[PDB]
This record gives structure tokens, C-alpha cells and sequence, in this order.
DNA sequence: ATCGGATGTATATATCTGACACGTGCCTGGAGACTAGGGAGTAATCCCCTTGGCGGTTAAAACGCGGGGGACAGCGCGTACGTGCGTTTAAGCGCCAAGGGGATTACTCCCTAGTCTCCAGGCACGTGTCAGATATATACATCCGAT
DNA sequence: TCAGGATGTATATATCTGACACGTGCCTGGAGACTAGGGAGTAATCCCCTTGGCGCTTAAACGCACGTACGCGCTGTCCCCCGCGTTTTAACCGCCAAGGGGATTACTCCCTAGTCTCCAGGCACGTGTCAGATATATACATCCGAT
């Protein structure tokens, strides 16, 4: 009867309306529409798609089975969006 | 009632007056103290002279303490209060052992030095630490204070008991989210408005920078295993606290290491087992000769100076005892096919998933037969233990004796509730899930005096302490576990005091799997316990199934019944990966993506 | 009557509030959580360091504040207040993204 | 003789012997000057200067005397020439640049 | 477990321009990784230059075209000026 | 004569069906000379060059107007304006 | 009293209006305000000066005096529009 | 012995000597392997297969039996992942996909 | 004179998958700009692999995996299948 | 709705010029030793990451409500765009003159890099500390929403 | 408009910690020979670019005038989103267990690259054709706009 699990809603939902507001608000906007929450969402999903392709393909070239920094930021360097700081 | 003569002599309760010695005025007074060392060390080396190897290593290290030690070698009643009745200041009785208890606390008292009170369970050990502490009061003259370092959920009960038999000691716990735990430090603390404050393991993390400034006579704390990590944040923060000596009341120390133990014993007493290496070296694991039970083993005498523990077994009597069964299963065709997958492929930590398949391959998403998914004997159609299990709760039930399974994984007890809602006996489970309010009517359900529970689940290391549930018969622990007092205090919750009749609990194993690796090693660390600590104090056939068990259970004791120290340290870890010869191992794109059409001029 | 704000100021309180401060403002545990389910990507059972997951983080705010940025340019620029979803694919559009 | 770092040579403070060591492992070319690390050196020496000079404004404007990625990120984006520079760059912990549209502010 | 790192060079140019203010750890890896960055794009632009130009060799010549067509112009200029300074001063040394 | 509209599709159609150069020839090659003025006096071009230049220019302005045309259309219009045209540089990473 | 060089026009005037309009009919729109004109010339000029000025720094480095195709797509290809056709 | 070229006993048409020379003489690593120049080669025989497939497929729409820049513009254009690819190119002459915003047509 | 082109071989190609078209002067042009600026992208990323592993050879490994970075997904699944094709045929024969 | 009308749209013809085929030689890729060093494999050490589970604190997050202000439709309306027509004007193409700029093409040497051999002096790493940046509290002064 | 609230904004203070200074080992940057080949200088040779012009064709660009339809402002009217209070729940620490993964730090060795020497075919260059694709008219059919 219950050994089905019938939990854990999508994890993308765990991205909430009050941090999409935040966000937001960081960006300066000041009213929101009711369906920027999913949009986002949306968005969001494709662009960590991409950046985790890459960073998997450095990982598996390397013969490793561990996402590294450094393997993060071959992957943004890469997508054209450099990141000072790690590594 | 009539104990108020001892009360004279005490001054007035005045928060004015106690702000002199409650607040350490010294900012930094913290220091090196050359006689207490030097008292302690004179003590210590007069009850035995082994314990010159830590300190001539500590000379060999900063020299002002070889100073210390030369100024040993240079220069070179305290009469016990034996209470031979109940001491008067306590309203009540106290049996011989707790009066012996509480003398060797006072004994260790006029010596400058501390000692683990590590009784049985039941054995009132909160007693012993107020009636101790109620002897500072009346005779040694000194309120307080005192820090009650306690589980979040013994909070109550420590108050209940020290309001009980010593009315007069003022005392409080802080609680409540920070508004008012700070209204409270703020008018009682700081306002040294008590003798005894108590707290727990997460507000003496959060409520540390007041409790800084005082400067505590002891530091109690209650059942200590917790602070058997000495880099654990805790064991961290409790460190910093100025103090006299400390007390460490718990259980059984030593649970799986030794390295635990010396830990434990370097919170009480830091400047004797101020390096790590030396008591790793010393009489720890080393490969010498047969030393390992010719010298080191006998010597003890290091620790029987301080530590303590009156073992339940004969000092009550009336548990009877016990009766482990430990039964060998073997895995079934849906386990043979799963656990050769795992073998040779998310699935990480290869030894868990091994013990999931041991358990129930259902655990194993797309493992059962479905959609549409049923609930017949398909379920334990798939999973030997299960199958055992099944046999045996049949037969238990027509005997007619309530269980408690003690799983390991709470999802192998929502498969056990799906099997036991099929097989209408009905229950009340208690995890890692269920709020407080749920567990106290769960346990009340069980226990009600006419109650129609008769399978009880729950996790192994769940639920605290305070749950009792001696009103059971049988306790099978369905997996077993890293730790033996794990499980120890797991099959204990049964065996608690005020249990009447015997009871068993049983011990499923998948035999030929990782589950027998995991036993051993289990056996290993209780052995090790036994040794330093607890001498110096289709259907199987389940009725052959028990006896072959139990005729490997007595092979397996006989194999490590006559291990040695360094010997039984070894921990083999022997890879499990290899189970019938394992070799540490594990298109053509015709598609021809698409072809658009249309590429004429026929948009408009 | 109770004292209440009208529509506009705790936004406008909230803008100036956030455009000061420097941490993170997604949830360090959903956004991991996230980032490995997505992570069966081109491999199956993987491990990720903590730097990993928290340079992964910083990339994935500072995208995402941009394009909100954007996006509050092109609903100002159709003379309105609100962001909408068509104010948000205008802009990931332009960029190049779509 | 006396050893004399061609970084006292040149009058720098960046190393320039480390600086040729990465040229001729980089596998950049075959052969590398003896004047392009030099050249190389002075010109990373300049523009750290400069980077350190604006954020150093930055965190004394600031009221406090510690250089942070904040203060970093204040002193790229305010010049129009650093930002440029930096244009693709993301700076962890950096925040962002207070504005707020003049549409939305009240009457 | 040696690591090479321009953190002792960037901490004494720091101390010549402001001689009192300090620098946090994390500044100090942005500060690294940036300095790796602009030398990454100026060897790259300058052997990118000596392959077009059949030459076999970067030289100083290299490294300025690399500076004066990476930087923005006011900042080059600048650049470009202390570069060739140093490089004087080394050769009459 | 013909409704308002008719000729703007019409030419749509025209200009989005051919390939040639929009910009007349003689115009930008001047225009290129004079700004190429400033950074170093008498240089040289070569017709190769000043055709990728063209090319390149064609290109850019092409993907800019299409940029502000729905730009424009977003605001609920037909025209564009410069308002349009700044926000889609201003978007595009430019302004 | 003409001796001067009083007659001249501006050469970003020669991006006529209605090249303008092609320019813009290829990209697609159907009507076309007053200041689309200017604004158009003032972004192309921008763009131009980019691009030449890279292009004059390649030719300079190299010690040449002409600008050559090649010079211009590499500096294309450095603002990051690469170019195919004009060889490279 | 008689030589028989690596391109023809791998299989491929594209040179792989004259790949192994570029790699070599290209400044991209010291050492370059044996059967690096091999799988260069089969990706850019694929590569220009593909495209040259769609572009033949454009100019036959077109009753016409030459590619020209305009079929490779829009094959290339037409293909999403030859589009994505390509995003940054500019096929010179090559003239723009035909496309009308559906607002503008006449009612 | 003597400039290397690649124009016989997309001319053969071409004859493999068309046998009945033509190429223009200015498609061939384009072309070849295309398989030369392929060429460098995935030279350039399987230099700074190889680099970032601390190894000094560039090999078939690297191609794969700088080939499976730069295409995207239908076009580097063919290609690296097509590549593994052609590398061990070479092998073997 | 029909008729007129302007506008692509297929269709046969002549032009030509740009793609495709063919011979040469020369230089580069292939065959064949020879060799050294790079990379694969193995063993020991130590720290991080996994999986499943537990217990606690406490801010955020979810939800409901109410009310107002902003978005979205209609209604004029009065421009500013379009479309069409007539007329210059400039682009484009020819043509003239004389040079320098540049890209092979072929030696010729110098000088300035790489390579090797020590060897000390930079620099990275492992230890203290203490000064700056926290968090706390309080008083203040400073906008905002209802007369 | 003015008095009434809510909200940053300073000021003062106790605490934590992570920059900063200091001492050693070592490894690599510098000194000093030696060498060889890259590049700088020279000097032929041919093709393109420049700066002043001139004459001619012929489409585009420009200017002008109706005159719609559209961009803009007003008004109305919902209704959707913000502000705020109230529960509750999920993040966030802290823990526990074992083992594997990844990095270092040696060692060892084999095989596969680079380096040579020859030597022939593959590929580029210069020629010579011919057919694919224009442009030109021509009849066809096919939306668009006014009665
Ligand atoms: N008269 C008595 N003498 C001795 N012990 C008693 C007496 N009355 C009660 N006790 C027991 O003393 C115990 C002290 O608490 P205990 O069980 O030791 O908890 P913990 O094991 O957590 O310290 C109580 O559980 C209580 O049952
Ligand atoms: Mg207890």
C-alpha cells in the first residue's frame, strides 16, 4: 500500500516563489506577474543542463568519477561566461 | 522535612554575594597550575607507577612541565564519608551500591582528580550525581555552581528528581526559542540567581558565550558517549569552559574503538593524556610478541584508579536474561540475480546496497512484479528473511507474544507495514518521522493494558532512551549493526528493568553475503568490549534453519573467543566486492539525423 | 485602522535591500538537490565536490539576475510595470538563447 | 658571480623568471624573447595596480580597511573601462551594482 | 603539494599603493585567477599573432600588439607605456 | 492606389528572397576610408577588404533590424523607433 | 570667393534614406519613423570604428601599410563575428 | 616496399598527412599521437558530408545543379544543429531566411 | 604560390554524396574557411585538455572528447561514431 | 461578388563565362632503423565524498484575504507615416599617367635563442598571534500614509 | 499640513578568527660556456593601389501632395497582484559507520613518439573546353482594391 514512495514533488519546484522574487527584486523589478514562476523555472532547468553537460564531459575525459571546481569552470570558460574566484 | 541542620552554616541566597565567585572577574586567569598538577601526578604515581610513561614523553615535550616532574622526583585522614545509611540531607533511601557510588565520588573529590560514572541503566545514576552534589552543599560548603551538560529529552526528568529528593538546591533548564532564553540568562545567569543550571547538547553550542563567564566548579554531563569524538563540536566548545574537574556520567564507553576511550578520558583529565600518540602507543595497538595478553592486557591498573560501572547482571536480578538465536538465511533466486547485478553493474556505496538486497529487493525500485502492483504472497515470495520472518511470527502469534522488529531502514519498515496490513495484525510505528506527540500516544497504545498490538516496528537507533516497552516478549532485529551497544541498547529496550518474563530476539543473517562480514566485525567490537572494560569491573524449515545457526553462532564464538589485543585490532577488512571470484570488473548511429523538404520559395 | 503600507513601497524597500547585500538567495540544499537529479545528464551514478555545486550556484544567480534585469527593460519599455513570460522570452530571445 | 633577479633588473615586482617559465611551457611558440617577459610582467604589475588602487577607494569609502570580492566588484563595474575589460566575468560574492529604474519610484 | 601563486606579488604591489589596507583571502584567489586570465589572453592573442606572421618566436613586439588590442584604449595606452619602460630599463641594466 | 501596406509586404518579400549588397558600393568604401582616417594616416585598403567590411556591416544592420522589429512588435506596434532600436542593443550586450 | 572647399557633404550621410529602408525591409518591418535614420548611422559608425581600428592594429604589427582581407576577418574574427568566404 | 597512403587504409578521403603535419607544425601539444590525425580526419569528412548533403538538397529544391553561398546559407540555416553550430558565422552572400512577423500580414 | 585548400577533397565528397552537382568558386571558398575553423576549434580544445591533465600528447582520446564538446548532440553522436569507425579500420588494416 | 488591373510566374532562346578535365614536376608523405623518455601499472598514505538514518532550532514559505491601482478595451483624433509622381544626382563604368607597397625567391651571417652543469637564494609551507570585522544592544533622525 | 508610526542609521561594546609575520628546505632561476639556426638585411620581379582628373548611362534618391490608419491620450472597469497576518515545515547544523575515490610520492619498464635517410606518387598549377545559369520577352494565372 505505501512501500510506493508518493513523495519528493519535482525538485525544480524546490526553487520558490519567494526566491524567484528575490532574485528579482536583486534585478530590480518591482511587480510581478504569476507565471514569471514558471518561466523561470524553465529557464533555469536549461541552462544548468548545459553548463552539467560540459562539466561531465570534462569529468569523464579525465577518467574520474568526481565533479571537480575546476572541471565547473572549464565548463563556463567554455559556455563564454568566465568565474573569478573558484579555482 | 527534618534534614534542615546541615543547611546551617550556608549564606543567605543573595545574587549580590554570589556574583563574587559565579563571575570569574579574570579576564584572563586561566593558567598552568603547578600544585594541582603536581598533587595529581603524586596520587597518581602513589597508586601505581605505570603512568610515568605519559608523563616523561610530556617532559620530553614542553619543558616547564619537566620542571614539574623533576620537582616530583626531588621532594620524593581524608576520611570517606561511608553513609553507612541513607545521607540525611537526601529525603530518602539509597541502596549499598549507590552508597558506594557516591563514596567513590567523593573519594576522587579529595583527590583532586575526576572519574566516568558508567553504571548499568536503571542503576539511579542521577541519584548518585545529586546526592554527590548534595554532599558539596551541605558538608563542603559550596552552592554551586554546576553545569548539567544533558539530552534534549531527559531535560524534565533531571529537574523532576533534583526537586524530588533535595528540595532546597535551586536549579533551572533553559529552553524556549531566544527570546526567552535570553530573558532568562539575563535575570537569572548572569544574575547568579541558582546553584545548578541545566542544558543541552544544542544550547550549551548556542548559549555558549554567557556560560563562558563562569567559573563552574564541575561540568556534569549526562550520558557521554556523545563526546566520545574529541573533534566533534562539542567535544570543541566544551573545552573552553574554565572549570575545576568534570564528571562524565554515562553508559558504556568504548563502543567500537579505543581511540574513543582515550578521548573520553582525556576530557576528564587533559594534562596526564595530553598526547594522542601515547596512549596509542603505549599499551594500544602495536605488533611486539605475546605481550598483547601477557603485560598490556593485565595492565588496567591505568584505569581502574578512575572509572566505574556495577554491573546490572547480579546487583538486581530479576531481568532474566537473555536469548539471542541468530539465524543464517540464505538468499533467494530474486536476491541471487539482484546481488550478482550489484556485483557486475545511482547506486553508490556498494556495501549499503548489498545490505539492501540482503534485506528485501523491493527496496530496489522496478524490482517487484508491475504495475498493477498487489500485495499477495508475491511479497514475501521475494525475500528469504522475509519468508523466515513470516514463518516465525505465525508461530509466535499462535504462541501469542507481541514483538518489536527493530529494522535498520525506515523503507524496509514500510514494506514490513505493507506486509503486516496484508496479514491483518495491526501496529504502531515510531521513526525518524513521526513528531513527539505521535511516539508518546504510540507507545501508550502499545502499552495499554488490554492493547490489540501485537507487531510494534521501529528504527534500531531511534526514539532516545525514555521509551519503554518491557510489556514486550520478542525483539527481532531484522538487520544488525555496526555498532553491538547499537543494537545493544536496541535489545535492551525490551530488557529494561520492570521486564517480567524471559524474553528472546532473534537475529536474521543472509548467510554467504556481506551481512556474515558485518557480524563478525560487530563480534570483534563487542569482544574487545568484554575484555577491557567488562572483565575489570519455499519454506526452510526453521526448526533445522535454527539449528544450523546456532551450531555456526558456536563455531563463530569459539573462532574468536581466543583473539589478542593487537590481534583482535586487526580489523581484516577483507573486500567483500569478491563474493565467488570477482575480478574488480564492472552503437552504429544509423539515424541519419533528418532531411528537411521544402526548401523552395513557397513561404508566401 | 491598522498602519498599512501601500502597494509599491515594500517593493521598492526590498529592490534597495537586495541590490546591497552579497549572499546567495537560492537555498543551498534545493539548489543541489536540483543540480544532481539533472545530473544524469551524460553519465549515470556520479560525485560532486562542495566547491563544485557552489560555483554552480554563483553561475546559475548571477544568469538568472541578469536576465530579470532584461526582462524589467523590455516591460518598462512596453509601457508597464509587471514582468510577463512574453517580457521574459523577448529578452532570452535577443540575447541569442532561443 | 652574484646572482641579480631580472625582476630587480627590469625594476618590476612580479616575477619575471616564473613568467618565462610559462611562456616556454605553454607551448605558446617555439622560441620566446628575452624581452617579452619582461614586457609581459610589467604589464600584469600595471593592471593589478590599477584593480587594487579603485578597490582600495572603494573599501575606504566603505569604512573599512580589508579588500573584499564586494569591493572588487564595486571598483570593475563603476569605470566604464575595467567593465569592459571584465565584460563576460562573473565575480563570486560580488553583487551587484545598486539601481533602480526612475519609473518606479513614486510620484 | 607545491602550488604556484602570484599572491606574494600582487600582496607587495598592494603594499605600494595603499600601504595600510589589507586583503581577504577570497580576494586574494579572484585577484590570482584574474591575473592568470589576462596573461592566458595576451600569450594566446600574441602566439595567435606570431602564427600568422610565420614567425617562430613572441617577443616584445608580440606582447604589445597582444596589449594594444586586448585593453580598451585609455587603459592600453597606459599599459603599453609602462611595459616599454621596464623593458628599457631592463635592457640598459 | 494601393491600400497602405501592399508595397511594404511586397518589398518584404522582394529583399528577403535575394542576396546582393543594400548599401550602395562607392558610398561605403568613402565612408570607410574616412573613418579608417583617424587610427593611422594613409593606409591602404584593398577591394577584399573593403567587401568583407560591406559584408560584415550588411550583416550586422540586418540582424539588428530584426531585433528591433520585434522589439517594436512587443510593444504592441508596427513602427519602429528609435526607443526600439536602443533597447535591443542595450540587450544585446552593446550599450 | 570659391577658392575654398566650401562644398562638401558628410560621408555618413551617403547611407541614403532608402538604403536605410532596404536595409530594414530585409530585416523584416513594415514601417519605418523619422529617426530610424539617424540612429541607424550612428550605430554602423560605431561598429566600423571597432572593427577598423582592430583590423589597422593587425596591418601596423605586421609592418605593411595596406589593410588586406585577411587583417579584416581576423579582427572580425576577434569581436567575435567570424566570416566566412574572403578566405581565412 | 610499395606505400599506400593513410587515408586510403583507414578508409577515409580527407589527407591524414597532411592533418598529422598541421597538428604537428600548429604549436597544440609537443607530442602528437598515431590515430589522432586518423579520427580528425573521419569527423571532417563527416562534418562537410552532412552539410554538403543539405546543401545539394536546397539547390535541387531550386531546379538548379550547382551549391551556391545562398543553398549553403540556407541549409545551414534550415538544419537547427548545423544553425546552432554555426550561431556565430556569417556565410558571405548569403542572403536571409525568408520570414514575415504573423502580425504584419494584412487582416 | 603553392596553397593547400582542402578543395579536392570536399570535391570528392561531394561526388560521393551528389554525383550529379556542382560547386560555385565562392561556395568552395566558404567551404574550406568552414573545415579549416572546424579544424582549430577542436585542435585548440584538445590542446588545452591534453594541458589540463599534464600531459604532453594530444591523442585520439582527446580528439573524442573535444569533438563531443564542440558538436552538438545528433551531429557529435554520428561524428564520434563515424571517427571510432574510421580509427579502427586504420588499426586493423 | 465582379471586374479591372497590376504583378509575379512558368517558358523558350541566345550568351558566356565559370566549373571541370588533363598533363608536370616537385615536394611532401611513406618506409625503415634507432633511440630515449613519456605514460601505464603498482604499492603506500591521507582526506573528501557517499548512503542511509537520527535529533533540533527557527526563519522562510505557504495560504488566505482585502482592496486598490494598473492592465486592457473602446473612442476620438489629428498627425505622420505611406504611396505615387516628376526630376535631378550620383553610382558605376570605361580611361589616363606615374610611382611605390608587397609577396616570393635566393643567399649570407650574425646573434640570440636553446641546451647543459652547478648552486645558492627565492619562495612555499607550517607555526603562532592580534587587529578587524563582526554581531549585539540603544538613541535618533528620517520618509510615509492619513487630516 | 501636521502629528503618529515604522525603518534604516548611526554609536558603543564584547568576541572570533584569518591576515600577517616568522623560520626552514628545496628546487629553480641565474651564471657561465657552446652551438646552431631563425630572422634580419639585400636585391630582383611582377601586380595592385594611389591621386588627380575626364566622358556617359541610367536607375535611385529627393521633394511634394493627398489622405488614411495608426500612435496617443482619456475614460472606464474589472481583476489581479501586493501587503499583511498566521501556521508549519524544510533548511541547516550536528552526528554516525564503513569504504571507495583521487591526490601524492616514488619506482620500473616498455613501447611509441621523434629524428634521420631515401624515395617515389599526390597534389598544386597552368592550360583548355562546354554547359548552367542568366537576362529578355511572352502569355498565364493570380491577389488586391473600388463599385
Ligand atoms: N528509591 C530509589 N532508589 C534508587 N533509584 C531510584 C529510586 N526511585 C527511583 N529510582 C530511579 O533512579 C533513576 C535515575 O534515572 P535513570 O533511570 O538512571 O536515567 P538515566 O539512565 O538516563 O540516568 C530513575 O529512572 C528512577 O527509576
Ligand atoms: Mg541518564
Amino acid at each position: 500500500a505505501k512501500r510506493h514512495r508518493k513523495v519528493l514533488r519535482d525538485n525544480i519546484q524546490g526553487i520558490t516563489k519567494p526566491a524567484i522574487r528575490r532574485l528579482a527584486r536583486r534585478g530590480g523589478v518591482k511587480r510581478i506577474s504569476g507565471l514569471i514562476y514558471e518561466e523561470t523555472r524553465g529557464v533555469l532547468k536549461v541552462f544548468l543542463e548545459n553548463v552539467i553537460r560540459d562539466a561531465v564531459t570534462y569529468t569523464e575525459h579525465a577518467k574520474r568519477k568526481t565533479v571537480t571546481a575546476m572541471d565547473v569552470v572549464y565548463a563556463l570558460k567554455r559556455q563564454g561566461r568566465t568565474l573569478y574566484g573558484f579555482g | 522535612e527534618n534534614l534542615k541542620p546541615f543547611q546551617v552554616g550556608l549564606p543567605p541566597h543573595d545574587p549580590e554575594s554570589n556574583k563574587k565567585r559565579y563571575l570569574l572577574k579574570d579576564a584572563n586567569g586561566k593558567k598552568f597550575d603547578l600544585e594541582g598538577t603536581t598533587k595529581r601526578f603524586e596520587h597518581l604515581l602513589s597508586l601505581s607507577g605505570l603512568f610515568k610513561h605519559f608523563i616523561e614523553s610530556k617532559a620530553a615535550k614542553d619543558p616547564k612541565f619537566r620542571q614539574v616532574l623533576d620537582v616530583l622526583e626531588e621532594n620524593k585522614e581524608s576520611i570517606e564519608f561511608q553513609f553507612r545509611e541513607s545521607p540525611a540531607y537526601v529525603n530518602g533511601q539509597l541502596r549499598p551500591y549507590q552508597i558506594q557510588g557516591v563514596n567513590w565520588l567523593v573519594s576522587l573529590h579529595k583527590n583532586k582528580i575526576a572519574g566516568i560514572l558508567a553504571d548499568e541503566m536503571g542503576l539511579g545514576k542521577t541519584l548518585q550525581t545529586i546526592s554527590f552534589l548534595g554532599y558539596l552543599r551541605y558538608i563542603e560548603k559550596i552552592p554551586g555552581p554546576f553545569l548539567v551538560i544533558a539530552p534534549k529529552s531527559t531535560l524534565n526528568n533531571w529537574l523532576r528528581e533534583i526537586n524530588r529528593w533535595t528540595p532546597d538546591v535551586n536549579a533551572f533548564i533553559l529552553q524556549g526559542d531566544k527570546e526567552e532564553r535570553a530573558e532568562l540568562i539575563q535575570k537569572k545567569l548572569l544574575g547568579c540567581d541558582f546553584d545548578v543550571v541545566i542544558a543541552s547538547y544544542e544550547i550549551i553550542i548556542r548559549e555558549k558565550s554567557p556560560l563562558k563567564k563562569i567559573n563552574w566548579e564541575y561540568i556534569i554531563i549526562d550520558e557521554a558517549h556523545r563526546i566520545k569524538n574529541e573533534e566533534s563540536m562539542l567535544s570543541q566548545v566544551l573545552r573552553e569552559f574554565t572549570s575545576r574537574n568534570r564528571l562524565l556520567i554515562t553508559g558504556t564507553p568504548l563502543q567500537n574503538n579505543l581511540h574513543e576511550l582515550w578521548a573520553l578520558l582525556n576530557f576528564l583529565l587533559p594534562d596526564i593524556f595530553s598526547d594522542a600518540q601515547d596512549f596509542d602507543d603505549w599499551f594500544s595497538s602495536e605488533s611486539t610478541e605475546e605481550d598483547q595478553d601477557k603485560i598490556v592486557k593485565q595492565l588496567h591498573t591505568v584505569l581502574q584508579p578512575f572509572l566505574l560501572r556495577r554491573i546490572k547482571s547480579d546487583v538486581e536480578t530479576s531481568l532474566l536474561p537473555k536469548k539471542e538465536l541468530n539465524l543464517y538465511v540464505g538468499m533467494s533466486s530474486m536476491q541471487k540475480k539482484w546481488y550478482k547485478k550489484i556485483l557486475e553493474k545511482r547506486l553508490l556505496n556498494i556495501m549499503m546496497q548489498l545490505r539492501k538486497c540482503c534485506n528485501h529487493p523491493y527496496l530496489f525500485d522496478g524490482a517487484e512484479p508491475g504495475p498493477p502492483y498487489t500485495t499477495d504472497e508475491h511479497l514475501v515470495y521475494n525475500a528469504a528473511k522475509l519468508q523466515v520472518l513470516d514463518k516465525l511470527l505465525k508461530k509466535l502469534k499462535e504462541e501469542g507474544s507481541r514483538v518489536l522488529i527493530f529494522s535498520q531502514m525506515s523503507r524496509l519498515l514500510d514494506i514490513l507495514e505493507d506486509y503486516c496490513y496484508f496479514r491483518n495484525y495491526e501496529y504502531c510505528r515510531i521513526d525518524g518521522s513521526t513528531a513527539h506527540e505521535d511516539r508518546i500516544q504510540a507507545i501508550d497504545d502499545y502499552n495499554a493494558p488490554d492493547s490489540k498490538k501485537f507487531v510494534f516496528l521501529l528504527t534500531t537507533r531511534a526514539g532516545g532512551l525514555g521509551i519503554n516497552l518491557t510489556s514486550a516478549d520478542v525483539v527481532v532485529l531484522y538487520d544488525s549493526d555496526w555498532n553491538p551497544q547499537a543494537d545493544l541498547q536496541a535489545m535492551d529496550r525490551a530488557h529494561r528493568i520492570g521486564q517480567k518474563k524471559q524474553v528472546k530476539v532473534f537475529r536474521l543473517v543472509t548467510d554467504n553475503s556481506v551481512e556474515e562480514k558485518i557480524l563478525e566485525r560487530a563480534t570483534q567490537k563487542l569482544r574487545l568490549d568484554q575484555l577491557v572494560i567488562q572483565q575489570n569491573r519455499d519454506d526452510i524449515d526453521l526448526d533445522e534453519l535454527l539449528l544450523k545457526s546456532e551450531n555456526k553462532t558456536k563455531s563463530l564464538n569459539a573462532k574468536y573467543e581466543t583473539l589478542g589485543l593487537d590481534d583482535l585490532q586487526k580489523f581484516n577488512q577483507d573486500s567483500a566486492y569478491e563474493w565467488n571470484g570477482q575480478d574488480f570488473k564492472k552503437l552504429l548511429n544509423p539515424t541519419k539525423r533528418e532531411r528537411k523538404e521544402n526548401y523552395s520559395i513557397d513561404n508566401y | 485602522k491598522p498602519h498599512r503600507y501601500r502597494p509599491g513601497t515594500v517593493a521598492l524597500r526590498e529592490i534597495r535591500r537586495y541590490q546591497k547585500s552579497t549572499e546567495l538567495l537560492i537555498r543551498k540544499l534545493p539548489f543541489q538537490r536540483l543540480v544532481r537529479e539533472i545530473a544524469q545528464d551524460f553519465k549515470t551514478d556520479l560525485r560532486f565536490q562542495s566547491s563544485a555545486v557552489m560555483a554552480l550556484q554563483e553561475a546559475s544567480e548571477a544568469y538568472l539576475v541578469a536576465l530579470f534585469e532584461d526582462t524589467n527593460l523590455c516591460a518598462i519599455h512596453a509601457k508597464r510595470v509587471t514582468i510577463m513570460p512574453k517580457d521574459i522570452q523577448l529578452a532570452r530571445r535577443i540575447r541569442g538563447e532561443r | 658571480a652574484k646572482a641579480k633577479t631580472r625582476s630587480s633588473r627590469a625594476g618590476l615586482q612580479f616575477p619575471v623568471g616564473r613568467v618565462h617559465r610559462l611562456l616556454r611551457k605553454g607551448n605558446y611558440a617555439e622560441r620566446v624573447g628575452a624581452g617579452a617577459p619582461v614586457y609581459l610582467a610589467a604589464v600584469l604589475e600595471y593592471l593589478t595596480a590599477e584593480i587594487l588602487e579603485l578597490a582600495g577607494n572603494a573599501a575606504r569609502d566603505n569604512k573599512k580597511t580589508r579588500i573584499i570580492p564586494r569591493h572588487l566588484q564595486l571598483a570593475v563595474r563603476n569605470d566604464e573601462e575595467l567593465n569592459k575589460l571584465l565584460g563576460r566575468v562573473t565575480i563570486a560574492q560580488g553583487g551587484v551594482l545598486p539601481n533602480i529604474q526612475s519609473v518606479l519610484l513614486p510620484k | 603539494t607545491r602550488k604556484e601563486s602570484y599572491a606574494i606579488y600582487v600582496y607587495k604591489v598592494l603594499k605600494q599603493v595603499h600601504p595600510d589596507t589589507g586583503i581577504s583571502s577570497k580576494a586574494m584567489s579572484i585577484m590570482n585567477s584574474f591575473v592568470n586570465d589576462v596573461f592566458e589572453r595576451i600569450a594566446g592573442e600574441a602566439s595567435r599573432l606570431a602564427h600568422y606572421n610565420k614567425r617562430s618566436t613572441i617577443t616584445s613586439r608580440e606582447i604589445q600588439t597582444a596589449v594594444r588590442l586586448l585593453l580598451p584604449g585609455e587603459l592600453a595606452k597606459h599599459a603599453v607605456s609602462e611595459g616599454t619602460k621596464a623593458v628599457t630599463k631592463y635592457t640598459s641594466a
